[PDB]
C-alpha cells in the first residue's frame, strides 16, 4: 500500500494507489482505499483490508450519530479520536491500521491527522502511509511548497504515488486523487498506473531507468 | 505401580503391589491402594496418587450420600461416579482406576477406568505400569468361575512376576476379597511370593 | 498472513 | 496440539454479465492427498436472486452460508418481507466475517445476484471482511491459475488494438451468458490439469431476472 | 438490588414523587438567572435564620462545573452535589475525546438526563 | 518518544523534550511536544510506548484538573507526582501496563520551591535536581554532575541545558530533531520559542 | 529470507511448429523493493538457449559456469553443444550441489541441429530434469503461469501467432505478482534465425 | 485441546440399491497395545440409523450417551414417537453435526470421525460424515482412518458414483465391505480380526451383525519368502 | 507417485503412474518413473525425483562397468546391494524409494529399497503416495501362479487405483515386463485413461494484439 | 516386532513374528527377521531394519572372511562382532539383536545385545517391542534342557500372545532350528497360533 | 556504515557515503572514508557488518594493486566489479562470508563513459545511472527516478546528489552526520571537500 495526504495553500491533496496483496500475490488492483465519511470528511486506509474497511465504515456512523445528536458536523480532531481511541482499547489484540483522518471544518480549517492502530494520533501538515510510503516521501517532500497551486498540488501528489507504485513492489494498480476545500472534498479520478507511468514518462521525461 | 481385580464364583478379589516411587527412590514401600468406596465396592488406584486419593474420597462421599436417600449402589453406579470425574477433568487428571464390588444379584464385576476416562467392565483387569509384563501370562491363567484359592494364587502368581519386572512396583502384595460372607484383607510377603 |  | 482448521480444496469462480452473473465451482472435496468426495455441492442459492460459495475450510464455510441464509430469513421478518439487495448482502457478510476477526473463517466467500438496476454483480470477500465489488473473481486453492487467464479474457487485460502501435486498448465489453460459460469451462478444466485438489465436476449457477438455474459438467477424475 | 418502582403514575395521569420533588425545590432557597448582553449573572439567597455560620468554608450556592460554567440550585443541597459530580466529570471526560470543552447546551442536556433516568429507573427517588 | 530531560534550578524547573516523533525508517514528525499542563505551576512531560504516552498523559491531565474544579484548588507537584506514581505502580500489575516514564516539573506555591519528580512506568518516584529518562541520562547525568550548581538563575539553567543538547546531538545515534523547552515557575508555565 | 523468492522474475519456454521461444522479465529487485529494471534472465551458448529464476547471484554464477563449460565443450568436441546434451550438462551441474544447491529454476530451449526437432526442458533446483512437448515455466509466479499456458497454449503455433501466446502468458501471470514484471523480453527462435523483442507492460 | 488415548480405526460404509451398509471393527487400542476386544463401535439409533464411530472411544462413549438421550427426549409428548415423527438419520446426524463444529469452536473437540448410515422416511439412503473438525461430506462410499485410504479405493470399484448404486445389490456390496474388512486387517496395524457389521433396508429393515470374522486369507506364500535380498536359505 | 511390482511364472512386472508435483501443482503430466538399471534390470521410483533419478544412474552405471569388468549379465542382488549401501550411507537425505525388479542368471527378482537403506523381498510389493490404493488392490486380487497377462492387469488396475484415488498420482500408467529369456518390454503410456477433452474455445490471439516496444536480430553463428 | 531365541537339550531355536511398520501402517506382513550371518549362526533383529539389516551384513561378511583364515568361528565371537559395531556405533544405531548358534562343543548358546552395545549370555533371550507382554509367561514357563517340541511349542505359545497385545508385532511365525542335524525352518500361520 | 550512494552522470561518477560510525548508543567517530581507491580511475565504497568491510575493501584493493603492477596495466570497470562479484560469490557460501555491501564507480579509460556497479553481499551485481545500499534506497531511489537526466553533468549530478542527502537528513531516523562526496571521471579521482 501507499498512501500520502498533504497540507497546502489551496486545502488538503489526498492520493492513494489501489493494491491489495497476499503475500506475494496481488489480490486486486483496484481497491477503494480512500472512505467517504461525509462530504468535508475523507479516511485513508493501509494496514490490514478488513480492519481499515470494518472501522472507518464505523466511524462514519458514529460521525453521523454525532451530527445528528449535536446538530453539528463533527470536527475533524474528535473524528480522528473516535477512531484512535477505539484501536488503543483492541492494542496488542494485532490490529493492522495505518489511516489519515483528512477534512475541513470552519473552527478547524484544513487538517489533517495520523492514526494507527499502536494508538498514536499526530495532527501534521505531510504524512506518507504504507509500505511505499518512503518512496512517496522523496519525490513529495524534494517537490513540496506551501505555495503550490491546485492544479500542482493536485499532480505532484498523484506523482508521489506513482513513484511509490513503480518501486515498491507492494503498491500499484491505480491512483486515486482527492482535493478538500473549504467546501468540502472534490474527486479527482482514477488513474491507472499501466497508461499513466508511460504518459508521465514521456511528457516529463523522468524513469530513465525503464528501458523506453 | 502393579494392580489387578479378579471375579470369580463366589465373588470378586482385588489385588495390589505396595510401592510408591518418586523417581527412582521408594516414598512408600507398605502403600495400600485397595481403597474403600462403599461397604462391598473397593477400588484399586494407579498413576498419580494425590489424584486417585482425591477422587477416591468425592466417590466415596457421592456413595455415601447416595445411600442414605437411595439405598445401597450398584458397582456400575460407583464406576460410572468414577468415570464422571476422570473423563470431565481428563486435562487435570492422572488416574487409572480399577473398579471392583460384590452385588447379590449381579455377584462380582469389575469395571477399568483408563486414563481417557472410558469404562469398560470385564471379568478381571489389570493397570499400572508392572501390568505390561503380565499381560501375556494374565491371558494364558485366567478362568471364568475359579475358586477363591484359585483366584488367590492367580493373583499372587501375576502380581509377583509384575513386580519381579517392574521396578516400580514391589513391597507386599495386598488384596481384598469381596463375597456375600463378607470382606476379607489378605498380604503376602516378599520371601513367600519371590520364589514362586 | 491477512490481506493487506 | 489441536488444529481448528483443515483444508478440503477446491476452487470456485464468479463472472457479472450485462443482466446476469455465474457463480460456478468444482463438486470435489479432499483432504490432504485423499478424495472425500466426487460431488460435494458448495455454491449454494440463499434465497433473493443471491448465490453463494465460501470456499476453503469446508466447516467454517457451511458455518458461513448457513448463518448467511439465517441472516436472510430474519432479514423478512423484521422488514416486513423486503427484498434482500446484493449490497445490503454483502456488507451484513462482511459482519458475519468480521465478527469472528479473532477466531476466523477459514474461507474465500464469493457472492453474485443483480444490483438493484438489474445489472450483474459478483462480492468477493477475504476470511476477514474485506469485501470489493467485481466483474471477475476466482476463489480458493486455483485461485492464482485462473485468475490471470480471467484479467485476459474477461477485462481484457495485456490486449492491445492491432496495428495501433500498442496505444489503443481492446474496447471493453460485457460477454453473453454463453461467452462467459465458456471461459468457465475452459478455466475449470485448465486448473483440473495442473492442481491436484480440483476435479470430478463442475457445478455452475447462472442467476438472471427469471431466477437461478444451474448446470453440471464433468472433470478429470484424476 | 432494591427494584421498586417509587416514580409511578397516577389515575390522572400525573406521577407523584416527580410532583413532590418540585415541592422541595419551592421550600429551597431562592435562586435566580439573569442573562446581559455580554454576560451572565446568577444570584442566590441565603436564609438568616443561620448565624455562628462560616462562610470561608460553607458550600457556596453556585459551583464551577468548568472554568467556562456554573451551576447554581433550589433544593435539597446533598442532591445537588452528586448533579454537580456528575456534571463536573461529564465535562472532563468531554474534554478528553471531543479535545474542546462541553457547550452550556450539551452540559443542561447530560444533567437533565440524569435527573429525568432517576424518574423511570427502579430503587431511586 | 526518546529523550526527555528535567532541571531544577534556584526558582524554576526546566523542561527539555525532543521534537521526532519516529516509526520505522521514517520520522514522520519533527515538531510534537511530548508534554501536558496538569495544572497552572504543574507541568509533565513523557516518553516511552507509542499511544500508552498520550493516553496516560491526557487521563493524569484530566483527573488532575477535575481535582481543581472540585476544591476549586491547585494540588501541590509533590501531590500530583505521588497520584501519577500510584497510578503507574496500579498499571505495571495490570493486563497490560503502561509502558510510560515521565518527569513531573512544578512550583510549589505554598513553599515557594521549584520541585523536579522523575517517575518510571514502574512507579519508582525520586524528587531530583536533575533527571532524565532512557539512553539520554548516560550522557546527561554525568554532565550535569559536573556543570550543575543549586543556585543557578533560569538563564544559567538554559545554558546548561543548551549544553546537554549538544553533547546529545553529537554522541546519539538518533537524530531527535531538537528540543522543545518549557519553564515552570511562580508565573505559571511557558515556552521557549527559540532553542 | 527465502532464497527463490527475495530477486523474484520468471522465465517461460513454449514449443511451436518447426520453432521455440523463451521469455523472461526483466525485474531484480530486494523483496519489496525493485532495483533493476534491465536485468535479463535469459542467456544463450551457441544455438542452445538458457533462461534461470531463482537466487540472482545463482543466477549470474551459472550463467558464467555454463558459458564456461559449453566453451571448453566445444574446443574438444569441434562443434556446439546441443540442446539434449546440454540439458543433461545442467542437471549434472545441479545435483553435484546436491546438499548445498543453487537456489534456481533453469529452463533450457532451443532447436536440435541435426534433427530439426523443438526442444525445451525445465529444472528443479538439485536438478530434475521436467521435459516437456508444450511449456515450461519457472519463477515466483509460477502458479499464475502454469494456469496461462494450461489455457492459451496449443500445439503447432507458427512463430508469430506462438509469439503472442508466450507474451500474454508472461504478461498477465507477471501483473498477478508483486515479485515478477517490470519489463519482459521475448525470444522467437528458427531453425537459423533468432529474433528478441522488448514487451510493453505496466511498470508497478 | 486433547489427546485421544484409547483409540477405534477405520469405519467403513457403502450405498446399495434399497440401503446402506456399515462396518467397524471391535478393537479398543492403547496406542500400540491391542487393549480391549469387546468395543462395538456401532451403535443403532431406533430402527433404521446406525452410528458408526472411530477415534477416542471415551468421547464415543460420550456420544453414545448422547444418542441414547436423543431417543427418550423425542418420545416426550410425541404419539407419533414410533410413526411419522420418529427420529431421521437426517436429523440425528445434523445433530451430531452441531455439537462437533461447536465443541471443536471452543477449542475441545469430541476425537472422533462419524458415519451416520441409515434410511430415511421416504426409503431414501442416508449416508454422511462428520469428525472432530465439524467437517461434513457424503459421498456413494465413506470411510474412516485407513479406511478413507485402502477400502474406499475398492469400494469405489463396486459404486463409483450416482448411477452405479440402483446397479449394486446386497450381496455385492455386503462381500466388498467384508473384502476391505479382510484388507484392512492385512494393513492397519491398529486393527482386529472380529468387527461388527450393519445393514438398513428399506425393505428388511435393521439388520445388525455380530461376531464376524475376517476369513479365506492369503498367509501361504510367505514360505517361500527367504532374507532381505541375497539370503537364499 | 503410485509405484508397483508384481512376480508371474516366468518373470516379473513393475508399473507406475506419470503424474510430478510441485506441491498441489501438477508439474509434469507424463514423467516416465521407469528406469533402465541394465537391459533387463529396471527401476521405479517414488520420492525425490532428482534422487530417484540420480541414485539409479549411478548404480546402473557401475553396473555396466561391473558387468563388463566380470563378463557377465549383471544380477538385481548386486543392484540392490550397491543402492542400498548408498542410501544408508547418506542416513535417509537422499530421499529415493525404490522398486527393484528384473531378471538374471540366478532367475527373476522383486526389491523394495527404502531411503533410509533397507530393503524387502515380495511377491507382490507398492510404492509411493498410492501406495495404500494400491496395495488394497493387491491384496485384494493377487493370487500364487499369475500368467504374464494376468500379472500386467493386476499391477496397471493397481497403478489406476492410485491414480483415481491418490491425489498425488494421475494421468497414464507406465510397464515394463521382464520375462526370463527373453528381452525386457518397456511399455510407456501403456494405459491413456486420463486425455484432456476438447476445449471449448480457442485462444489463438488476432496477430498484433501484444504491445512491443523492440525488436532486434539476435546472433547465433560465430 | 517380537523376537526371541531358546537354548534346549539338541540346540537352540530362534522365533520371530513377521510384522514390519511405518507408524501405524504395515509396510511388510510376511518380513524374515531371522538372518544368516554363519551356517550355523544365525540372530534375531529388532528395531531400526535400515540399521540391523546394515550391520548383519557387515556381520556376515566379518565371519566369512574369519572362516577363510581360522575356520569355523564360535557363536560368541559372532556375538563379540555384533557387539562390537553396535557398542562403536551406538549414538547412530537403534538395534536390538538376538544371537544365537550351534556349536558341536559349547551346543546352543545365546546372546542378547540391546541398543546400548552391551553384551549378555542367556539360557533364552526375548526382545522387540512385543517382548514387554511376555517376560511374565516366559519366566514362568521356561526350562532348561527342554526337547525340541517343547522349545517350539514354548515359542509358539509366547509369541503368540506377544503378536496378541502388541499391534507392532504379528503376520506369521517364523522359527530355525539350530542342531547337530542341520538347519531347519518352521512356520506357523494365524489360523493355527492366535487360537492358542 | 549505513548510507551509501552512487551517481552516474554524463561524464563522471560520484559517490556519497555516510561519514558516522556509530556503536551501541556512541557516535565514535564523524569523519569517517568508506571507500578505497582500487585504481587510479576505479573507486569503490562499502557498508555493512563492522569489520568484515574494511578488511573486505582492503582484500580487494591489493589485489587490484597487484594486477597493475604485473600488467603495468589499469584493470577496467567491468573487469574489476566481476572481480569483486565472484569474491563475494565465493564468500557467500564460506564458512563465515563477508556481509559488506559495495558500489564500484569508474572511469573506463578505452570507453571514454563512467560506469557504476552496485553489488551486494550475495555477490548480485547490477549496473545503474544510480545505485544505493541499506534503508537509503527506499528514499533516493524514487526521488531518481523523478529527478534524474542521463545527460546531466557533474555540477548538476552533485545538486542531485545534495537533494538526496536533504531527504535523508529530513525522514532518516538516524544521525549519519553527513557525507564524504568522491567523484571519479577521465581525470580520476578526487574528493570535494566541502558538502
Ligand atoms: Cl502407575
Ligand atoms: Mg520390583
Ligand atoms: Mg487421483
Ligand atoms: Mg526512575
Ligand atoms: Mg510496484
Amino acid at each position: 500500500t501507499t498512501t500520502l495526504a498533504f497540507r497546502f495553500q489551496g486545502g488538503i491533496i489526498v492520493a492513494v494507489d489501489s493494491r491489495a496483496t497476499a503475500g506475494n500475490w496481488v489480490a486486486s488492483q483496484t481497491v477503494k482505499k480512500v472512505i467517504e465519511i461525509n462530504p468535508f470528511l475523507l479516511g485513508t486506509m493501509a494496514g490490514c483490508a478488513a480492519d481499515c474497511q470494518f472501522w472507518e465504515t464505523w466511524l462514519g456512523s458514529q460521525c453521523r450519530l454525532h451530527e445528528l445528536r449535536e446538530k453539528e458536523r463533527i470536527s475533524v480532531a474528535a473524528a480522528s479520536k473516535i477512531l484512535s481511541n477505539l484501536v488503543y482499547q483492541y492494542k496488542g489484540a494485532g490490529l493492522s491500521m495505518g489511516t489519515m483522518i483528512c477534512g475541513y471544518t470552519r473552527k478547524e480549517g484544513p487538517t489533517i491527522y495520523y492514526v494507527d492502530s499502536d494508538g498514536t494520533r499526530l495532527k501534521g501538515d505531510i504524512f506518507c502511509v504504507g509500505s511505499g510510503q518512503t518512496f512517496a516521501y522523496g519525490v513529495l517532500d524534494s517537490n513540496y511548497k506551501w505555495d503550490l497551486s491546485v492544479e500542482d498540488a493536485l499532480y505532484l501528489g498523484k506523482r508521489s504515488i506513482l513513484a511509490a507504485a513503480h518501486r515498491d513492489a507492494y503498491s500499484g494498480g491505480s491512483v486515486n486523487l482527492y482535493h478538500v476545500t473549504e467546501d468540502g472534498w472534490i474527486y479527482h479520478g482514477n488513474h491507472d498506473v499501466g497508461e499513466l507511468f508511460w504518459k508521465v514518462k514521456e511528457e516529463e521525461g523522468s524513469f530513465n531507468n525503464v528501458i523506453g | 505401580t502393579s494392580i489387578m481385580a479378579v471375579t470369580f464364583k463366589d465373588g470378586v478379589i482385588l489385588g495390589a503391589d505396595s510401592r510408591t516411587t518418586t523417581g527412582a527412590y521408594i516414598a512408600n514401600r507398605v502403600t495400600d491402594k485397595l481403597t474403600r468406596v462403599h461397604d462391598k465396592i473397593w477400588c484399586c488406584r494407579s498413576g498419580s496418587a494425590a489424584d486417585t486419593q482425591a477422587i477416591a474420597d468425592i466417590v466415596q462421599y457421592h456413595l455415601e450420600l447416595y445411600t442414605s436417600q437411595y439405598g445401597t449402589p450398584s458397582t456400575e453406579t460407583a464406576a460410572s461416579v468414577f468415570k464422571e470425574l476422570c473423563y470431565e477433568n481428563k486435562d487435570n487428571l492422572t488416574a487409572g482406576i480399577i473398579v471392583a464390588g460384590y452385588d447379590d444379584k449381579n455377584k462380582g464385576e469389575v469395571y477399568t477406568i483408563p486414563l481417557g476416562g472410558s469404562v469398560h467392565k470385564l471379568p478381571y483387569a489389570i493397570a499400572g505400569s508392572g501390568s505390561t509384563f503380565i499381560y501375556g501370562y494374565c491371558d494364558k491363567n485366567f478362568r471364568e468361575n475359579m475358586s477363591k484359592e484359585e483366584t488367590v494364587d492367580f493373583i499372587k502368581h501375576s502380581l509377583s512376576q509384575a513386580i519381579k519386572w517392574d521396578g516400580s512396583s514391589g513391597g507386599v502384595i495386598r488384596m481384598v476379597v469381596l463375597t456375600a460372607a463378607g470382606v476379607e484383607r489378605l498380604i503376602f510377603y516378599p520371601d513367600e511370593y519371590e520364589q514362586l | 498472513x491477512a490481506l493487506f | 496440539q489441536f488444529n481448528p482448521y483443515g483444508d478440503n480444496g477446491g476452487t470456485i469462480l464468479g463472472i457479472a454479465g450485462e443482466d446476469f452473473a455465474v457463480l460456478a465451482g468444482d463438486t470435489r472435496n479432499i483432504t490432504d492427498y485423499s478424495i472425500n468426495s466426487r460431488y460435494e455441492p458448495k455454491v449454494f442459492d440463499c434465497g433473493d436472486n443471491i448465490v453463494m460459495s465460501a470456499n476453503g475450510f469446508a466447516a467454517d464455510g457451511d458455518a458461513l452460508v448457513k448463518r448467511f441464509k439465517n441472516s436472510v430469513k430474519w432479514y423478512h421478518f423484521d422488514h416486513n418481507d423486503k427484498k434482500l439487495s446484493i449490497n445490503s448482502a454483502a456488507r451484513n457478510i462482511q459482519h458475519l466475517l468480521y465478527g469472528k476477526r479473532f477466531f476466523p473463517y477459514y474461507v474465500h466467500t464469493i457472492i453474485a445476484g443483480l444490483d438493484e438496476d438489474g445489472k450483474g454483480a459478483v462480492y468477493s470477500f477475504d476470511p476477514v471482511g474485506s469485501y470489493e465489488r467485481e466483474q471477475c473473481r476466482a476463489g480458493g486453492a486455483a485461485a492464482s491459475l485462473i485468475m490471470p487467464f480471467l484479467d485476459n479474457q474477461v477485462n481484457f487485460k495485456n490486449q492491445y488494438e492491432p496495428g495501433t502501435n500498442g496505444k489503443v486498448k481492446k474496447p471493453l465489453k460485457y460477454l453473453s451468458v454463453e461467452e462467459v460459460i465458456k471461459l468457465v469451462r475452459d478455466s475449470f478444466t485448465s486448473a483440473t490439469e495442473r492442481h491436484i485438489q480440483v476435479g470430478d465436476g463442475l457445478e455452475i449457477l447462472i442467476v438472471t431476472k427469471d431466477g437461478v438455474r444451474k448446470e453440471f459438467y464433468e472433470l478429470k477424475r484424476d | 438490588g432494591y427494584d421498586r418502582a417509587l416514580s409511578i403514575f397516577s389515575p390522572d395521569g400525573h406521577i407523584f414523587q416527580v410532583e413532590y420533588a418540585l415541592e422541595a425545590v419551592k421550600r429551597g432557597t431562592c435562586a435566580v438567572g439573569v442573562k446581559g448582553k455580554n454576560c451572565v449573572v446568577l444570584g442566590c439567597e441565603r436564609r438568616s435564620t443561620l448565624k455562628l455560620q462560616d462562610t470561608r468554608i460553607t458550600p457556596s450556592k453556585v459551583s464551577k462545573i468548568d472554568s467556562h460554567v456554573v451551576l447554581s440550585f433550589s433544593g435539597l443541597n446533598a442532591d445537588s452535589r452528586i448533579l454537580i459530580e456528575k456534571a463536573r466529570v461529564e465535562a472532563q471526560s468531554h474534554r478528553l475525546t471531543l479535545e474542546d470543552p462541553v457547550t452550556v447546551e450539551y452540559l443542561t442536556r447530560y444533567v437533565a438526563g440524569v435527573q429525568q433516568r432517576y424518574t423511570q429507573s427502579g430503587g431511586v427517588r | 518518544m526518546d529523550i526527555i530531560l528535567g532541571i531544577r534550578v534556584q526558582d524554576s524547573v526546566i523542561l527539555a523534550s525532543s521534537k521526532a516523533v519516529t516509526r520505522g525508517i521514517s520520522v514522520l514528525k519533527d515538531s510534537d511536544d511530548k508534554t501536558r499542563q496538569l495544572s497552572p505551576h504543574t507541568l509533565m512531560s513523557f516518553a516511552g510506548e507509542a499511544g500508552d504516552t498520550v493516553q496516560f498523559a491526557e487521563y493524569i491531565q484530566a483527573n488532575i484538573q477535575l481535582y481543581s474544579i472540585r476544591e476549586d484548588y491547585e494540588l501541590s507537584p509533590q501531590a500530583v507526582s505521588s497520584f501519577v506514581r500510584q497510578e503507574l505502580a496500579k498499571s505495571i500489575r495490570s493486563r497490560r501496563p503502561y509502558q510510560v516514564n515521565v518527569l513531573i516539573g512544578g512550583y510549589d506555591k505554598k513553599k515557594n520551591k521549584p520541585e523536579l519528580y522523575q517517575i518510571d512506568y514502574l512507579g519508582t518516584k525520586v524528587e531530583l535536581p536533575y533527571g532524565a529518562h532512557g539512553y539520554s541520562g548516560f550522557y546527561t547525568f554525568s554532565l550535569l554532575d559536573h556543570h550543575y550548581r543549586p543556585d543557578m538563575t533560569t538563564e544559567e539553567g538554559l545554558d546548561l541545558l543548551k549544553l546537554c543538547v549538544q553533547e546529545l546531538e553529537k554522541r546519539m545515534p538518533m537524530d531527535f530533531k531538537g528540543v522543545i523547552v518549557k519553564i515552570v515557575d511562580k508565573d505559571g508555565i511557558r515556552q521557549v520559542d527559540d532553542f | 529470507s527465502d532464497p527463490s523468492s527475495i530477486n523474484g522474475g520468471i522465465v517461460v519456454a513454449m514449443t511451436g511448429k518447426d520453432c521455440v521461444a523463451i521469455a523472461c522479465d526483466l525485474r531484480l529487485g530486494s523483496q519489496s523493493l525493485g532495483v533493476s529494471n534491465k536485468f535479463e534472465k535469459i542467456f544463450h551458448y551457441g544455438h542452445v538457449f538458457l533462461g534461470i529464476t531463482g537466487l540472482a547471484t545463482d543466477v549470474t554464477t551459472l550463467n558464467e559456469m555454463f558459458r564456461y563449460k559449453t566453451n571448453l565443450y566445444k574446443l574438444k568436441e569441434e562443434r556446439a553443444i546441443e540442446p539434449e546434451t546440454f540439458t543433461q550438462l545442467v542437471s549434472s551441474s545441479l545435483y553435484e550441489r546436491r546438499f548445498g544447491p543453487y537456489f534456481v529454476g533453469p529452463v533450457v530451449a532451443g532447436i536440435n541441429s541435426k534433427s530439426g526437432k523443438p526442444f525445451i526442458a525445465g529444472f528443479d533446483l538439485i536438478g530434475c530434469i521436467d521435459e516437456a512437448k508444450d511449456f515450461i515455466v519457472s519463477g515466483t509466479a509460477s502458479d499464475q503461469l502454469f494456469g496461462m499456458c494450461e489455457s492459451l497454449y496449443e500445439p503447432n503455433l507458427e512463430p508469430e501467432d506462438l509469439f503472442e501466446t508466450i507474451s500474454q502468458a508472461l504478461l498477465n501471470a507477471a501483473d498477478r505478482d508483486a515479485l515478477s514484471g517490470w519489463g519482459a523480453v521475448v525470444y522467437i527462435i528458427k531453425k537459423d534465425e533468432v529474433v528478441k523483442r522488448y514487451l510493453k507492460m505496466r511498470q508497478d | 485441546t486433547q489427546q485421544p488415548i484409547v483409540t477405534g480405526t477405520s469405519v467403513i460404509s457403502m450405498k446399495y440399491d434399497n440401503g446402506v451398509i456399515i462396518a467397524a471393527d471391535n478393537l479398543g487400542s492403547y496406542g500400540s497395545l491391542l487393549r480391549f476386544n469387546g468395543v462395538e463401535r456401532l451403535i443403532p439409533v431406533g430402527d433404521n440409523t446406525v452410528v458408526g464411530i472411530s477415534g477416542d472411544i471415551s468421547d464415543m462413549q460420550h456420544i453414545e450417551r448422547l444418542l441414547k438421550d436423543l431417543v427418550t427426549e423425542n418420545a416426550y409428548d410425541n404419539p407419533l414417537a414410533d410413526a411419522e415423527e420418529a427420529l431421521e438419520p437426517s436429523y440425528i446426524f445434523e445433530y451430531l453435526a452441531t455439537v462437533m463444529y461447536q465443541r471443536r469452536s471452543k477449542m475441545n473437540p469430541l476425537w472422533n470421525a462419524i458415519i451416520v448410515a441409515g434410511v430415511q422416511s421416504n426409503g431414501d439412503q442416508f449416508l454422511r460424515y462428520v469428525n472432530l473438525l465439524g467437517v461434513t461430506y457424503s459421498s456413494p462410499t465413506l470411510a474412516t482412518g485407513f479406511g478413507a485410504h485402502m477400502a474406499n479405493p475398492l469400494l469405489r470399484k463396486v459404486v463409483d458414483r450416482e448411477s452405479d448404486i440402483p446397479k449394486t445389490t446386497v450381496q455385492v456390496a455386503e462381500e466388498a465391505i467384508v473384502n476391505a474388512m479382510r484388507v484392512l486387517y492385512y494393513r492397519d496395524a491398529r486393527s482386529s480380526r472380529n468387527f461388527s457389521l450393519a445393514i438398513i433396508d428399506k425393505n428388511t429393515g435393521l439388520t445388525f451383525k455380530k461376531n464376524l470374522q475376517v476369513e479365506n486369507m492369503k498367509w501361504d506364500f510367505a514360505k517361500d519368502i527367504k532374507g532381505y535380498g541375497t539370503q537364499k536359505i | 507417485t503410485t509405484i508397483v511390482g508384481v512376480k508371474f511364472n516366468n518373470g516379473v512386472v513393475i508399473a507406475a503412474d506419470t503424474r510430478s508435483t510441485q506441491g498441489p501443482i501438477v508439474a509434469d503430466k507424463n514423467c516416465a518413473k521407469l528406469h533402465r538399471i541394465s537391459p533387463k534390470i529396471w527401476c521405479a521410483g517414488a520420492g525425490t525425483a532428482a534422487d530417484t533419478e540420480a541414485v539409479t544412474q549411478l548404480i546402473g552405471s557401475n553396473i555396466e562397468l561391473h558387468s563388463l569388468y566380470t563378463s557377465r549379465e549383471p544380477r538385481v542382488v548386486s543392484a540392490l546391494q550397491m543402492l542400498k549401501q548408498h542410501l544408508f550411507k547418506y542416513q535417509g537425505h537422499i530421499g529415493a524409494y525404490l522398486i527393484v525388479a528384473g531378471v538374471d542368471p540366478t532367475g527373476s527378482h522383486l526389491f523394495s529399497i527404502h531411503a533410509h537403506g533397507s530393503t524387502d523381498v515380495g511377491y507382490y510389493l507398492s510404492l509411493g503416495s498410492g501406495s495404500l490404493a494400491a496395495m488394497a488392490v493387491l491384496e485384494s486380487h493377487w493370487k500364487q501362479d499369475l500368467t504374464k497377462e494376468e500379472a500386467i492387469k493386476l499391477a496397471s488396475d493397481a497403478i489406476q487405483a492410485g491414480i483415481w484415488n491418490d491425489l498425488g498420482s494421475g494421468s497414464n500408467v507406465d510397464v515394463c515386463v521382464m520375462e526370463i529369456g527373453k528381452d525386457a518390454e518397456y511399455l510407456r503410456n501403456y494405459l491413456t485413461p486420463n486425455v484432456r477433452e476438447e476445449k471449448q474455445k480457442s485462444y489463438k490471439f488476432p496477430r498484433g494484439t501484444t504491445a512491443v516496444l523492440k525488436e532486434s536480430i539476435v546472433n547465433i553463428c560465430d
